[PDB]
């Protein structure tokens, strides 16, 4: 399932 | 996205709600915004005052 | 003559609320269109027109 | 948009105070006046041929939930038994919320009756009732 | 007037909403009730000047992605006229009056008046703060500028003061005729974080009891009633779930129209004709 | 369709006037009247031989929501204290709306009580009623 | 079907007449009725021995809704001031709609009372009340 | 969060205690007070000049569910027949739930009425209604 | 002030819950109606300080896997607006007054007084424990110390008492403005045995009837009123079904705010003024 | 579970006893009584000084389902005609159920009236209320 709700950074 | 802009969002800058990899348009009002006018730093966004 | 009030016995109190204290003062004791009430910081100055007796 | 043209007073518009201070958790307050208006009649006709003002009366009614302080026993307003004989009489004031102002002032305010009711669902209520000497509004 | 509670509650809550954000002591005694933990983290993620993240307030159903973090939506809601006049008659006017105002101002000197300057013209005077005026004091109001007496009052010659009058449109008649209406907005604090929802429901309701005291709500919009929902998932679907709490605000207002009059007598004038039968 | 072969007054049709200024937010109007009617009665039947009218009266009583504004007391009509001795009888019009013709005159009013509730939940009321002299309508 | 072996009036069935016309918006008619029923008792026992009549009373009190025209007032048969001295008895027929038989006449009417009240969400009530010398029925 | 800045009492916070035992199950406790407050008027003037304080009056009335043991019959306090006479007065004391304190003290009570309902889908009621001499509070 | 009801109520529930658990004797009390070895049975599992098993309390949507064994989930629930004051002034104060305490102390001498010493500055003294003074006795209260006469006293030299009072925040005027609320909480006590879920309902009545006597709920909080539920299973596509009966607890309490005046007054002031005309 | 130490009275737990037979289908009893306290007042203070107890008075009334046999009249216990006046009186019980132990008796009941009430849609209804002597319970 795709993240829209909650956003988080790129891991670098 | 949109945004309007006020005092507070200028000295703070926008905190976007996606994580931005770059920008392919940007505009407002007056126009397109051109890239000495806007910065992206740890996904905020700044503009000239 | 003299009445005055002091020391926090009061809240949220205005000149309005001073005046007809006054009229109550009096009227159980001078027509209330003869005095006036300002307010300014913690002074209340309440103002009494008298009539001198002129000469014909 | 805030308009003065029409307006009318509402429950929380109204502060209530006496001595200069607000009464908290008052209720209502019921004010009810009469002037003994007497019709003048006569032989010759079945009309009343004038009124007359006679005896003016009124009272003021207060309905308060009992605070746990600062009653009206604790205040000193009402009275419990004999020392009734000793409070002198209060004006009570019906003052505007916003500017302050005096709605309306009762004069003279002498009990005539206190009650409280202490029940199993509810919160204690206290009301009381006072006769006057007069009452006026200044503008 | 007609009006409009949705717009009425946007523009009074944003403004009041910044300003106690932007208090960090005002925040600390609010949720003094709450847990320290929830406290802290509510304190330190948008509360102060610094504060990374944002609150937020609009009305539903813009075609936008909104700040799902903490965003109060505004929801306009039902209502019915409650009381009718006689005639519909809601009021009477010799003067179109406008709204209430409350400006600051200052005394000044002149001719040997105090004045008073005011932005608009005075349709009506309603106080003049922490004043009483005696008929000595000769109180007149002119256009836009309220007047007083110097000879007495020297020592008064910079007081300040604020002064509560009404605008007017115009010297005309009419009738206020309208009614009341009883009506419901509904407003909802949005979060994913539970725990910020619960304290974005305790900012509203302090919101909304500084509300009451307003000039706003005093004169219109009154007897403001509150009721409260349950907390629930709002949108269940995502990566995570959008909770709030709604409140439902309700107000009691009058609905109403200027009726002028342009039917205006100035002179009676009597006759005496002979009837000769 | 506007029919006048048939038509009822309502609370909508109906100002309500004093001293040629409309009351705002009047809710209600009652008016009373009574004759005094007596019957005769006489050795040698039981029923009434006749009935006689002895004594008019009535009243009208006014209720309406306290303005902020030109109320009762701030036009005058209604009295708080003493000043009830200064005041001259009043006549209440009630008229058309539709034709400002007059339906019904209440001449002489004079009051006979004067109510105020202040309460927490509500619009605050007044409530006025007056003694009259006569009552009449023109056409 | 439709029977007559049973059959009861109804708010539909039933005219009410005055002078020959028909009374419009007429919402109730209450006729009461009393004799002064008075119960002889003597010493030698608790149990009355007789009942006598010793006094006729009745009245006939309408609720209409007020006309804009035609009304009580208009159609004079109320009265609002002196006026009333000088309106003679009327006589009060209530009939049946479909024969148009007389079921009930009250005779000699003469008013005791007249009501008009104005409301703001409600059709404005006419409410009068006579007093009258005796009833009948005839068939 | 508990604040005393506001507080009212509430059915859960007050016991009732006579004797040193507190009252079971007692469903409401109704206190009223009067003074006789007359006003003086005279010759000269319609306004009331004075109010005086007349005769004091009270009464405390309390409602039970009736137990099958410690009745106000049973404990004595009330009164079923001649033996009323036997009975001395009894202060009865209102007392704050959490500090054990005394809110308010009914002195010389003494049984107006005492009255018992049974009734089929209900519990059994006690009310029992007390004259006294005098209430008092301390603090 | 600003109150949250699930808060109070988790912070509530579980201590008492546990102090029960660890008490065998009292769940012996309390289920003294239940079947013996429905009763014997949750005293073996869940109580004494040896208990295997454990109870937990918490809010619901948590995004672990809970102890569904038995676990009373805590559900803040609708409320409405009751009653109003009128102005909305639900009281006044001249010194600003914070939570109410009760504090075990002794006394001590001190320069022939007995003083007792209690945490933070008393803001208002409502009762010391077993004792009422005379005006001989010259009671006094000075910051966080109460005081008291030494000379008739002595064999009190070294009392233990209660002191029940109130924090003051600061020295300032002004009006506590605000309205009551009748609000809900619902909480279940989940098991996926039919015999706990019994059980732990009847241990949650037993702890909200002791909990009546708080002084939380005296002052706040007040006319608590409970409703219970059906048992029903919550979950029912497990490998087993999981059971509950809910109650509904339903409080009235004050929301208000501290409204500071600053205006203050302290002395009149009298003048004559002539009027010459 | 079973408790005594607290247990009310309530309709299913009360026998009402006649005679030695229960009454059937009975709805309520109400049992009322009044000792007409007297407050005494004296010159030298508005504070009652005293009461004293003057006049005893107490009455019970029932209410009954109309049986279509054993009715009050069919039992002898109400009287419909002059054979009131050979009715003794009659002492009335109420007597716990479990135990067959008196709670409280009505001694020398005299019948003040009697009632029925015939209606469609309902069971006919007895209503009784006596004047008694004295009441008493025994323990």
């Amino acid at each position: 399932k795709r993240e829209d709700v909650i956003v988080l950074q790129d891991p670098y | 996205m949109i945004y309007f802009v006020n005092k507070d969002r200028i000295k703070k800058g926008i905190p976007l709600y996606y994580d931005v990899k770059e920008i392919t348009y940007i505009a407002t009002q007056d126009g397109t915004v051109y890239e000495e006018d806007y910065e992206i730093k740890n996904n905020r966004l700044y503009l000239n005052e | 003559l003299e009445d005055q009030f002091i020391g926090t016995r009061t809240i949220n109190t205005s000149a309005s609320i001073i005046k007809d204290f006054i009229q109550s003062y009096l009227g159980r004791k001078f027509p209330a269109e003869d005095v006036q009430v300002i307010v300014e910081g913690n002074e209340a100055r309440i103002s009494m027109t008298v009539y001198p007796i002129r000469s014909f | 948009a805030s308009e003065a043209k029409q307006t009318v007073h509402t429950g929380n518009t109204v502060l209530l105070m006496i001595k200069g201070k607000p009464v908290g958790r008052a209720q209502s307050a019921s004010g009810q006046r009469e002037y003994g208006t007497t019709g003048v009649y006569e032989i010759g006709s079945i009309m009343p041929q004038e009124h007359v003002y006679l005896r003016y009366e009124g009272t003021i009614t207060v309905e308060r939930l009992r605070m746990k302080k600062e009653n009206f026993a604790d205040l000193g307003y009402a009275s419990l038994g004999e020392e009734i004989l000793k409070k002198d009489i209060i004006d009570i004031l019906v003052v505007d919320n916003l500017t302050k102002q005096v709605i309306i002032s009762y004069h003279g305010c002498s009990a005539n009756n206190y009650n409280e009711t202490w029940q199993t669902n509810e919160i204690v209520t206290e009301e009381i009732e006072f006769s006057y000497l007069t009452a006026s509004d200044k503008a | 007037a007609i009006t409009s509670v949705d717009s009425y509650l946007l523009s009074e809550i944003k403004p009041r909403l910044n300003t106690v954000l932007e208090n960090c002591y005002i925040i600390d005694e609010v949720l003094k009730d709450f847990d320290y933990q929830t406290r802290e983290s509510f304190k330190e993620a948008f509360c102060g000047k610094n504060a990374q993240h944002e609150v937020t307030v609009g009305f539903n159903f813009p075609k936008f992605k909104n700040n799902y973090e903490a965003h109060y939506l505004i929801q306009l809601g039902q209502g019915q006229e409650t009381k009718n006049s006689l005639g519909s008659i809601q009021s009477s006017y010799f003067e179109a009056t406008g709204d209430t105002l409350v400006e600051s101002s200052t005394a000044i000197r002149e001719d040997d008046k105090l004045v008073f300057t005011v932005s608009k013209p005075i349709g009506e005077l309603i106080k003049v703060e922490d004043i009483e005026f005696a008929k000595y004091d000769n109180l007149q109001v002119e256009g836009n500028k309220v007047s007083f007496k110097y000879q007495t009052n020297e020592d008064y010659e910079n007081y300040n003061a604020n002064i509560i009058f009404t605008e007017k449109k115009n010297d005309s008649k009419g009738l206020v005729k309208g009614f009341t209406v009883e009506e419901q907005v509904t407003v909802v604090g949005l979060s994913f974080n539970v725990d910020v929802a619960r304290c974005l429901d305790a900012v509203l309701k302090m919101i909304l009891i500084s509300m009451r005291d307003s000039i706003e709500e005093q004169q219109t919009f009154q007897l403001q009633n509150l009721s409260f929902g349950d907390i629930a998932p709002i949108i269940e679907d995502g990566d995570s779930m959008i909770f709030g709490r709604p409140t439902i605000i309700k107000y009691t207002s009058s609905l109403d129209l200027d009726y002028t009059i342009t039917q205006d007598i100035n002179k009676l004038t009597f006759k005496e004709r002979k009837d000769w039968k």
